[PDB]
């Protein structure tokens, strides 16, 4: 409505292609280096139907994206850092058992250990 | 022509082909088997050629046909070590 | 360009049809552009910087 | 000294793409030029000299031409010793070392090799 | 200013100096225009190969000179090959093939 | 190259590991020196005309 | 049974999408290292960006390590270090490849004004394309339940769905789902079931993106690409020395911005490699790989998004694309100061003694090795670095034959470089021959020209026969003479006519020759009297030869010697009989038509030196009582400011309106300015009294001002009228005229008021000059671009058809008549003659038999003539149609270059175009070019009809007219605003004015006819250069016209998809072919469409053509989309290749391999 209705009636054919025009008359946050290059792309070259083309098309950056997911806080107390500490320890706690149930596990470390008394 | 060169165009036209076939013969004069018909007079290869041209004699056919009789010189009369060597691989 | 503050004029042709759009500025020493221009629905815009 | 060495490796460096002299357009890796390649004067004057030598051997007999050729190693890649062309020419050292020298004394008029030291 | 053969750039095989010639002259579009106005097809085409950015053509074409021999024995210009690198660097492929 | 080898050879080679660069005044221009000078690095040894 | 595997010769390049395997093909190992130079021993790194290795060795046949070091080991590679020791531009033409972790997209395929990945995908760029691939929105791959094929979700979303359904509709998020995306559709069954439903009732609502996507798919399918290339997951390497880091002056390397790129993309993608072994947060894995998509995307275009920079530099990184979006040095080159050599002849130029030495040093080295003094060829070099006298006599030798061409900084036309013979000269300037002086508009300011060495054989023939100045008599622009006299030269032998009465005179005659004993040895004058003598002509007819006609003319002393400068033929005595002006050209034009190349040359070196000899003998000067004022001067003033004075006081008491006073006034000012000229020319141009006989008679004044004017030489009668008249209205910064004009003049002082009002008008003047100057150029290029593709081929085809050529008559109001429009054209058919037979059918109009058009009396004044408008031509222009206009005599040679000629002659005069119902000027010029509509439109009336009124404002609306008869009506749209010009009732005609006003080209195509528009664009483009006064044949209009309605648009049912807009070329061969093919009914009718020069060149066949002149990024992505290839015709696109050019010496070798290239 707004962008397309303003853009397609104020260019006919702004004469010297105004580009320092309808950028102002665009919503969000501005100065980017964006969406520069979708402007001077659709002004001339493939005229009249790229000035279809353009609506049909129209129907960000790094750091600030990673905020965004940062954005989800769940921060820590000593309570909890310790309470996800204690599941590690019992996780590996855990892993390290079933390793002691598997009995070549230990005649691997015997047979290992005849081999480092070898040199 | 020392300046045009527009008086062998018609003999052969456009001047482009005329370009080609002047320096085919001055390419044949430069380097290889010399021999120019129209007397030098201390003229480079450049223009003796286009000399030629303008006296009527060496054009595109011309040299064409010199050529022909030129292979079937090399070839035919040195045949016999190419027969020889024919029998090589059987 | 003296610093200060001075009216433009953007006379003649700037939208097709044709009609004044005067337009104010404030030029600093060091600082930011201060910008008033009109439209020709006849609103009061600002430009900073 | 060592300071010296050091900030020899300071920076970047500097960019080839930075403009210079701001013509229309000017680019720092622009002016910079290729010492790899040799001047095609050079390169006639190296195909000129190869010439000239195989040419030289000519007036040789094959008995120091091959000697000649075959101890400096030219046109056969691998040179050889006073050994190894000693023993493939019967008499060892000393006498295909006189050949050799002898050899030298034929090039003491012709100007070619001459005019092509330089 | 008069060159014959000097330096070249590292970057592009085109000839400069200042070091000990000159820097040879830049022919541009505007002289193209008019070679090919003239139709001198042989002209322009040393001018954009030989006589100008072919690593192998230039040595090629010198030592034919020197012999009085002429004629030219072109190729491919480096400012053409390193474009077909640049391109093919890319994600884009491009080939020539023969016939 | 071989053939330079031979060629040095034959005429004596003093083949030092040494170049050339010396400050040639450039071909066409022709003149008379009217004052030489010299910038000495601190910490190299001074030259005799330096 | 051919099949080579080598590197032969090719005949056309193919361009196209690579696999990943594609990739790995050219890949002669992995970079795996950001390393790229050691920090001391300054050696390449193991698997770093300059790898020995992988890429290639340091040195050119010794490897890294130094276990091999000569040519013994060039095929094997180092036991300690694989370097296969070849070359060292090896390094230089190897390759190398990345392979990253995760995916990654092409920043070329993704944001390029059409989503590539997103239109073939059918999904929002930007918006939508962004987020799933950002890791933020998850989208789908395919549903068979609750979900579709390509919606986006949220994760919440996807927890939600996945609980519902889950573990039969996976689909990931990021870079591998959109390559999922691509790779699990399929192009076959959507180009069915598309075009099925696509097809099914819809009217104008749907058909536009119906029809384009269609065309798009089908495309992309029978291009080959697979669309998973879209996005690469192997990443090539540039070549080490097309981006080296080589050592300065002192340290201080110098390394590229890409070193850095593939550096940073190296370092993130190694991070995300180990990030894909260690601890596997979601968070950090997902950011480094939208990292490793920044370092990609930076690597390959930078453009475009905040830019990376880096590098210490402020500015940006010159990425890869940056390398190939947007002077060609040459050796055997030089350039330098001008100077006039008048003793030269016109074939010769003055090439200073140490430049030729330095130009043709391998030639004097091969001719000294060749003779004999220099025993070798370093013998030869140090022969001529020692310059030993002998040395300069080879000189002598090696430039004997061989031409060199030089050129001008400017240049517009053809002849901005002309080739001639070398002279030595004892000097470092180089001298130019004075005729030739302003082909090149060139000036002894202190400009200066650069020369070329042809070093090819035929590169010298082609300098000789082609480029030589003696083969550029005439101009390409217009068939007049180019190298004709100027100046000093028409000065003098205006001199040497002048035909003064008495002193020293009477009629003592004699016979031509004898007369210049008469001059040397004074007693008689030689201005005089006029005086008799015996004149020997010559004359030919029919059966040509010659036939003598001695008679007894009056002539005078100047004529009677300058007759001997007059070749054999020639009517002789009438040529000199004139004077010095304009006939001195036309006395060398009839030379050439009547004579040939060598006499009309001969004639011109002769006319040359005796002009400048006769000039230099004659001795005009300018001094201060040259310039003689008016004595009515201050009378006329005075009378003016006397008129303006009671304006002025009328104003004062009302009366006549104040409001425009200030225009007539500028009128009685204006008239005064014309008062004051007039008598000051009158006066300047009689005077003189003389004394003949018995006294008292009038002729011409001597007055060396006037003899300058009243012979070309740089001298107008404006100018004269500001040296001794006064200058005129004086312009205003506001753009008003001044109502104070510069009464007084040059010759007299100048106020300081006056002269600070001056200065506005030659600020203004050289401020805009400088503009015109560039803008001129800058249509050239646009005319180039889109006319460099169309040589004259196929010798001459038939075709009768041709716009009606008729004198351009503005006098219908005004009188004026312009008819030597026709000339050197091929006649369509027997013309007609007011009773029987006469013109032939395709014969030529001579410049002879153009004035046999003047026997059949001014009732014939309409002939009908084949144009390159027209011609039934396919890919070229035939011989006939066009013309002969060159600086031959004859007709264009076939396999000329009609485009680039044709163009150069149009954007030549631009730079004398004053910018500015009446544009005028250079714009005028672009505007007609580019085939823009008005700002005030006309309208026509498409079918003839009676004109009646539809529903007087019922919209909407605004008038409606609607012409109907015999079937079918129409409804135009009238605005109100703007009046008419026909009542209701009346009757129109098929394309009858309703408007009256402006008339858009494109109504005039469409509606009026080809030969209808094209005869406006020629007839309004030529009337802009009518008041600049500046001659140019209409031919070359019709030739960018020829190509500027080059496309069309079909409009029924074919084998050509119907709303496809396609050339004529295409369209014709096709329509030829399906007539006598299978049925006439599986092709339809196309309809030409006016485009402008923008337009029109925007639209060519190469991609490589294109990826000259518009933007590269979009051309060359497009192109590697559809599986495009060169092959490869074009002009421009075979020069940056670096081979023989379709066109002129070149052509028959086009020929001979395009018939060539039809085995397979
Ligand atoms: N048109 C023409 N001239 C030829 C031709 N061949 C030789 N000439 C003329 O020879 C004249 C000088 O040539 P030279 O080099 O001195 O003697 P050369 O003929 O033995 O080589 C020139 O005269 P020039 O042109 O009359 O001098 P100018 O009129 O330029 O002042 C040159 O044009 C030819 O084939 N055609
Ligand atoms: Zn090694
Ligand atoms: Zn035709």
């Amino acid at each position: 409505q707004s962008q397309l209705k303003l853009l397609v009636t104020r260019g006919k054919e702004q004469g010297y292609l105004t580009y320092a025009e309808v950028n102002d008359h665009l919503p969000e946050d501005i100065v980017d280096s964006d969406q520069i290059e979708d402007i001077i792309q659709m002004i001339n070259d493939m005229g009249i139907q790229v000035m279809e083309e353009a609506p049909d098309a129209d129907d960000t950056d790094p750091v600030r994206m990673y905020m965004r997911e940062m954005g989800t806080v769940e921060l820590l107390t000593r309570e909890g850092e310790i309470d996800i500490a204690k599941r590690i320890e019992d996780g590996i706690n855990q892993v390290q058992c079933s390793v002691a149930e598997y009995p070549e596990a230990i005649t691997y470390l015997l047979e290992q250990y005849d081999r480092v008394e070898a040199e | 022509a020392r300046v045009t060169v527009q008086d062998a165009v018609e003999k052969i036209g456009n001047r482009f082909d005329l370009v080609l076939v002047a320096a085919r013969r001055a390419r044949q004069m430069q380097v290889g088997g010399k021999d120019p018909l129209v007397p030098e007079e201390n003229d480079k290869t450049t223009v003796i050629a286009l000399r030629e041209i303008e006296e009527g004699l060496i054009n595109n056919q011309i040299l064409d046909v010199r050529e022909r009789q030129e292979q079937q010189e090399q070839e035919a009369a040195e045949l016999q070590a190419v027969t020889a060597i024919a029998e090589g691989r059987r | 360009r003296s610093p200060g503050v001075f009216f433009d004029s953007d006379k003649g042709k700037t939208h097709s049809s044709g009609k004044v759009l005067y337009n104010a500025r404030i030029i600093p020493y060091r600082g930011s552009w201060l910008d008033f221009e009109f439209d020709p629905k006849d609103n009061l815009f600002v430009r900073i910087d | 000294d060592k300071i010296r060495k050091v900030l020899k490796i300071a920076k970047e460096p500097i960019s080839m793409e930075t403009p210079i002299g701001d013509d229309e357009d000017s680019h720092l890796g622009d002016f910079i030029e290729d010492t790899t390649l040799e001047l095609p004067l050079d390169s006639a004057t190296t195909e000129s000299l190869r010439a000239a030598t195989h040419d030289v051997l000519a007036g040789l007999t094959a008995r120091e031409a091959k000697v000649l050729r075959m101890r400096f190693g030219i046109d056969m890649n691998t040179d050889y010793t006073l050994e190894e062309v000693g023993k493939q020419f019967d008499v060892t050292r000393e006498r295909i070392r006189q050949i050799e020298a002898k050899a030298l004394r034929k090039l003491r008029h012709p100007s070619r090799s001459e005019v092509l030291r330089s | 200013h008069a060159r014959s053969t000097g330096s070249y750039s590292l970057v592009t095989q085109q000839p400069l100096g200042g070091k000990a010639q000159f820097g040879g002259q830049r022919f541009g579009e505007m002289e193209v225009w008019a070679l090919e106005a003239y139709g001198a097809a042989y002209t322009l085409q040393e001018m954009l190969t030989v006589k100008s950015d072919d690593v192998n053509g230039r040595t090629k074409m010198y030592k034919n000179i020197v012999d009085g021999n002429h004629q030219m024995e072109p190729g491919m210009p480096e400012s053409f090959n390193v474009l077909l690198k640049e391109i093919r660097s890319l994600g884009i492929n491009i080939e020539l093939e023969d016939e | 190259t071989p053939e330079e080898k031979l060629l040095r050879a034959i005429f004596g080679e003093k083949a030092s590991d040494v170049k050339d660069s010396s400050l040639r005044v450039p071909n066409g221009v022709s003149g008379t020196v009217i004052d030489v000078q010299v910038f000495t690095r601190d910490g190299v040894e001074k030259d005799k005309r330096a | 049974l051919k099949a080579q595997t080598k590197t032969e010769e090719f005949d056309a390049i193919k361009i196209a999408l690579a696999s990943p395997d594609m990739i790995r093909s050219w890949s002669f190992g992995e970079v795996k290292k950001p390393e790229t130079i050691n920090y001391r021993t300054f050696k390449p790194e193991r698997d770093g960006l300059f790898c020995a290795r992988i890429f290639g060795p340091v040195k050119d046949y010794e490897c890294l390590c130094g276990k091999y070091k000569r040519l013994k080991h060039r095929g094997v590679i180092c036991e300690k270090c694989g370097v296969e020791v070849t070359q060292t531009k090896v390094r230089r033409e190897r390759m190398g490849h990345i392979e990253l972790a995760s995916p990654t997209a092409h920043i070329w395929f993704l944001k390029s004004l059409p989503s590539r990945i997103g239109l073939l995908l059918d999904m929002p760029l930007r918006d939508i394309e962004r987020v799933l691939y950002f890791e933020s929105y998850v989208v789908i791959e395919g549903g068979m339940t609750n979900l579709e094929r390509q919606q986006i979700l949220t994760e919440e979303q996807y927890l939600d769905a996945l609980e519902e359904f889950g573990d039969e509709f996976d689909a990931k998020m990021g870079a591998e789902a959109i390559q999922a995306l691509l790779k699990s559709m399929d192009l076959e069954q959507e180009c069915e079931q598309l075009r099925e439903e696509l097809n099914e009732t819809n009217s104008e609502t749907k058909r536009k993106k119906l029809t384009k996507r269609i065309k798009l798919l089908e495309a992309f399918v029978q291009s080959g690409n697979k669309p998973e290339w879209m996005i690469l997951t192997v990443l090539p390497v540039l070549p080490p020395d097309l981006r080296p880091l080589v050592p300065l002056d002192g340290g201080r390397f110098a390394t590229s911005d890409l070193n850095d790129l593939y550096r940073r993309v190296i370092n993130r993608n190694n991070r995300l490699k180990r990030l894909l072994d260690l601890a596997a947060p979601d968070i950090i894995v997902r950011n480094e790989k939208r990292m490793l998509q920044e370092a990609v995307d930076a690597l390959l275009d930078n453009g475009r998004r905040g830019r990376a920079i880096t590098g210490s530099n402020k500015r940006p990184l010159k990425s890869l694309a940056d390398m190939i979006k947007g002077g060609k040095r040459v050796d055997y080159s030089g350039r330098s100061v001008i100077t006039v050599g008048p003793y030269l002849r016109l074939h010769q130029c003055g090439l200073p003694k140490k430049m030729a030495l330095e130009l043709f040093k391998p030639f004097i080295y091969g001719k000294l090795e060749l003779r004999g003094l220099a025993t070798t060829i370093k013998a030869a070099k140090k022969m001529v670095e020692r310059e030993e006298a002998v040395v300069w006599d080879i000189l002598d030798e090696v430039i004997r034959e061989h031409p060199v061409l030089l050129n001008r900084a400017p240049t517009l036309h053809r002849l901005g470089i002309q080739a001639f013979e070398p002279v030595l000269i004892e000097g470092k300037a180089i001298q130019l021959h004075p005729l030739v002086c302003a082909a090149y508009n060139a000036d002894f300011d202190g400009d200066q020209m650069a020369v070329h060495v042809p070093l090819t054989l035929e590169a010298q023939l082609e300098a000789r026969a082609l480029m030589m100045s003696t083969n550029n008599i005439l101009s390409p622009a217009n068939g007049e003479p180019i190298i004709v006299p100027s100046q000093d030269v028409v000065l003098g032998l205006y001199y040497m006519t002048r035909d003064c009465v008495n002193a020293k005179g009477e009629g003592m005659v004699l016979t031509g020759p004898k007369e210049a004993e008469r001059l040397y040895r004074s007693g008689l004058a030689s201005l005089h009297a006029r005086v008799k003598v015996r004149i020997t002509e010559y004359e030919k007819d029919a059966n040509g030869e010659l036939v003598a006609k001695t008679s007894l003319k009056d002539t005078t002393v100047g004529r009677a010697i300058l007759w001997m400068i007059v070749p054999k033929g020639l009517p002789y005595s009438i040529v000199n009989q004139a004077l010095g002006k304009k006939a001195i050209s036309k006395m060398l034009n009839t030379c050439y038509r009547i004579l040939g190349l060598k006499p009309t040359v001969i004639f011109a070196d002769q006319i040359m030196y005796t002009g400048f000899a006769y000039a230099a003998r004659s001795g005009a000067s300018v001094g201060i009582d040259d310039m003689v004022i008016p004595e009515k001067k201050h009378e006329i003033i005075s009378e003016a400011e006397a008129e303006v004075a009671e304006i002025q006081e009328q104003f004062q008491s009302g009366l006549v309106t104040a409001g425009e006073r200030y225009n007539k006034v500028i009128d009685i000012w204006a008239a005064a300015n014309d008062r004051v000229s007039k008598a000051m020319m009158d006066n300047l141009q009689t005077e003189t009294v003389i004394n003949r006989d018995g006294q008292e008679e009038k002729q011409v004044s001597f007055n060396s001002i006037y003899m300058m004017a009243d012979s070309g030489a740089r001298g107008s009668a404006a100018q004269i009228r500001q040296l001794a008249g006064m200058r005129g209205l004086m312009a205003k910064p506001d753009g008003s005229i001044i109502e104070t004009p510069i009464t007084a003049n040059f010759r007299e002082g100048l106020n300081v008021l006056q002269y600070f009002i001056s200065t506005h008008g030659a600020r203004k003047g050289l401020a805009d000059t400088a503009l015109k100057t560039a803008n001129s150029g800058y249509l050239t290029r646009r005319l180039v671009d889109v006319a460099q593709d169309l040589v004259v081929t196929e010798d001459d085809c038939g075709t009768h058809e041709g716009i009606m050529m008729t004198p351009v008559i503005e006098g219908g109001d005004v009188k004026e008549p312009l008819r030597d429009r026709v000339l050197g054209r091929v006649t369509a058919e027997d013309v007609l003659k007011p009773g029987t037979a006469d013109i032939l059918v395709p014969r030529n109009t001579l410049l002879h038999e153009q004035w046999c058009d003047l026997l059949e009396e001014n009732s014939v004044d309409a002939v009908k003539v084949r144009s390159v408008v027209s011609c039934d031509t396919d890919f070229g222009v035939c011989a006939h149609c066009y013309g002969r206009d060159l600086a031959r005599g004859h007709i264009i040679n076939k396999g000329e270059a009609i485009g680039v000629i044709a163009a150069q002659s149009i954007g030549e005069p631009g730079t004398q175009l004053t910018m500015r119902d009446i544009t005028g000027g250079l714009p005028r010029v672009a505007d007609l070019f580019e085939a823009r509509r008005p700002k005030e439109p006309a309208i026509l009336a498409e079918i003839s009809g009676i004109v009646s009124f539809g529903k007087e404002t019922k919209g909407k609306r605004r008038l409606v007219i609607t012409p109907v008869d015999g079937s079918d009506p129409y409804e135009e749209m009238i605005p109100k605003w703007r009046q008419l010009n026909v009542f209701e009732g009346e009757r129109v005609e098929r394309g009858d004015v309703i408007s009256d006003g402006p008339e858009a080209p494109h109504d005039i195509l469409r509606l009026r006819g080809v030969h209808a528009v094209t005869r406006y664009i020629v007839n309004e483009v030529q009337d802009v250069y009518r008041l600049q006064g500046v001659k140019i044949n209409d031919k070359h209009i019709e030739v960018i016209v020829r190509q500027m309605l080059r496309k069309a648009t079909i409009v029924n049912a074919g084998s050509s998809d119907f709303l496809e807009g396609e050339q004529v070329e295409y369209s014709r061969v096709k329509i030829a072919n399906r007539e006598l093919e299978a049925n006439g009914k599986v092709g339809a009718t196309y309809s030409r469409d006016l485009l402008g020069i923008t337009k029109a060149s925007l639209a060519t066949e190469s991609f490589i053509s294109a990826a000259s002149f518009q933007e590269t990024t979009r051309v060359l992505t497009e192109a590697a989309v559809a599986g495009k290839r060169d092959e490869l015709r074009g002009l421009k696109e075979n020069v940056i290749v670096g081979r023989l050019i379709p066109a002129g010496t070149g052509y028959a070798y086009h020929q001979d391999r395009m018939r060539r290239r039809a085995a397979g």
